[PDB]
């Protein structure tokens, strides 16, 4: 079942790496060396978000695993992941993104909604964090009552993004990371 | 057939990040679990080697990092810990569907 698969995906943890280094950058992928010596093989299936970082540049990872991490021999640890590579620029001070949540029409307060100190996040990362808040604190995917809905971001400059809580994120058509200090509102509704 | 949990006791000031290790001493472990007891026993997360942990209702992934890179060890880290996170934490592991439990860790945050 597919509400169960959404729950397992969005209620599990994510890998957050800082100042990892690009080893290779092919079409559709990146090969990165993390500061703990793990290697990340990351898939990028969208022609609208094709990371352009060159060999030896520093990147941040906020991403999810597509299958079980494995050891080689030597014994190098390899992570298989999807999306979620950005630059390393930081904001001066961490900020709370402006999330408001509703569950069947009613305002639901947040708990453990973290601050971010990065300038940009992939949309796929905004997806999994918005939905993590929903699955952990507000019941998304955990009863028949609460299995679909949406979130929608709105920027200072008018533009928007939305995802449908009833379905997987659209990795295939993901758009470039955005500046999070220019997010005007995020609204999420469970239905 | 026994699991260890170090440290058994932690006392730290708000904002400190705490690491607790859970180990298989004399057997081949697969899944490990992390619980928390309110003086009852609440499952927080389940963790398989190589994958990211799965978190139960009420538990936020980045407050409770879990690392689990070998069949023998898993590490919970309560990141930026705050007084309300004070309590008793217990780990267990399955063997290769019986759980074997660690002695636990008493945590005090001030």
């Amino acid at each position: 079942d597919n509400i169960k698969d959404l729950l397992d995906w969005y209620s599990s943890g994510s890998d957050t790496f800082t100042n990892s280094e690009v080893l290779d950058n092919s079409l559709g992928s990146m090969r990165i060396k993390n500061t703990d010596g793990s290697i990340s093989l990351i898939i990028f299936p969208s022609p609208y978000y094709s990371p352009a970082f060159t060999k030896g540049e520093k990147v941040d990872l906020n991403t999810k695993r597509t299958k079980k991490s494995q050891h080689t021999s030597e014994g190098t640890y390899i992570h298989f992941q999807i999306s979620g590579v950005t630059n390393t620029e930081k904001l001066p001070t961490p900020i709370e993104l402006p999330l408001k949540v509703k569950v069947h029409g009613k305002d639901s307060p947040l708990k453990y909604w973290p601050k971010f100190d990065k300038k940009q996040l992939a949309i796929s990362t905004l997806d999994f964090e918005i939905r993590h808040q929903l699955t952990q604190i507000h019941g998304l995917y955990r009863s028949s009552d609460k299995t679909g809905g949406y979130w929608k971001i709105t920027m200072n400059d008018g533009s928007t993004y939305q995802s449908d809580l009833s379905k997987k994120f659209e990795y295939n058509t993901e758009k470039p990371p955005i500046n999070i200090d220019e997010i005007k509102t995020i609204e999420a509704e469970i239905n | 057939a026994v699991v260890s949990q170090h440290p058994s006791r932690v006392i730290v000031k708000s904002g400190t990040s705490v690491k607790i290790e859970c180990r298989s001493l004399d057997f081949q472990a697969t899944t490990m679990f992390w619980y928390r007891q309110f003086p009852s026993l609440m499952l927080m997360a389940t963790s398989n080697e190589g994958s990211k942990a799965t978190y139960e209702q009420g538990v936020e992934k980045d407050k409770f990092l879990i690392n689990h890179a070998s069949l023998t060890l898993s590490t919970l880290t309560v990141t930026s810990a705050h007084p309300e996170d004070s309590g008793f934490y217990i780990c267990s592991a399955l063997a290769g569907d019986t759980q074997y439990f660690g002695p636990g860790t008493r945590l005090t945050v001030l």
